[PDB]
């Protein structure tokens, strides 16, 4: 794959988890088959692409939740799609907040 | 010789006026994306002592506003003044990834999410009073994360 997803909603669902929703379309991607998404996320008070943690999803929704974030603090939010050949480009990248 | 300031309370803005009013940024004149006329209105800023996120390794960021170009400009000098060793750093510039809510003055490349390049939250306040002092229409201690600035049009 080639083309990555895209974003559409982020928002804090509490004080330690974040939801987001994305779409997609293949054709881009000559519908090559997806065996799922991959969801990157980091504290936004890092730059360093190595602090990027991963969360796996399957090919079959559209939205997640990230669990186990820390209190009233900001993350940058990005993903791709992939299949047994490797992964996408990156989606968008996303800020959002948890709660207070 | 850095200077003794009145550091901006969180959640405070001045001028003390919502900030699509005449006497802060102005309003909401609509969405440029790569493809609108208006893009070619956005310089990159490639100043030297001014750290950018870029987190979308678009160079997005650096794009801006001739105006938002020389208050940001000026401010990366008022920051190295007041705390040397330390300089400006921008985390949102002009956006097209679409997390802020509409009509934001990202999308026209007006805006700035701003920080300390150690992150040192306790700066955020007198950085908040700098962007004031160095000619942004509006400056607002957003979040606990970045200051945000803007200018008009
Ligand atoms: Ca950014
Ligand atoms: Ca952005
Ligand atoms: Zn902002």
């Amino acid at each position: 794959p080639v083309a990555g997803p895209y974003i559409t909603f982020t928002d804090a669902v509490n004080e330690t988890t974040i939801m987001l929703k994305w779409m997609y379309i293949p054709a881009s991607n000559n519908n090559t088959p997806i065996h799922g998404f991959y969801i990157y996320y980091r504290p936004t008070d890092s730059d360093n692409d190595s602090d990027y943690k991963k969360d796996m999803v399957e090919g079959d929704k559209y939205w997640h939740s990230i669990s186990h974030l820390q209190p009233e603090t900001s993350y940058d939010i990005k993903m791709q799609c992939f299949n047994e050949g490797g992964e996408s480009e990156f989606s968008n990248v996303m800020i959002c907040e948890t709660k207070a | 010789p850095p200077r003794k300031l009145v550091p901006l309370a969180y959640k405070q803005f001045s001028p003390n006026v919502p900030e699509k009013t005449l006497g802060a940024s102005g309003r909401y004149e609509g969405k440029i994306a790569r493809s609108s006329e208006r893009f070619k209105e956005l310089t990159p800023n490639y100043n030297p002592d001014i750290i950018f996120k870029d987190e979308e390794n678009t160079g997005a960021d650096r794009l801006m506003t001739q105006r938002c170009k020389d208050r940001l400009n000026s401010l990366a000098i008022s920051v190295m003044n007041q705390w040397p060793g330390v300089k400006l750093r921008v985390t949102e510039g002009w956006d097209e990834d679409g997390h802020h809510s509409e009509e934001s003055l990202h999308y026209e490349g007006r805006a700035v999410d701003i920080t300390t390049s150690d992150r040192d939250r306790n700066k955020y306040g007198l950085l908040a009073r700098l962007a004031v002092e160095a000619g942004f229409d509006w400056v607002y201690y957003e979040s606990k994360a970045h200051v945000h600035c803007s200018v008009k049009s």
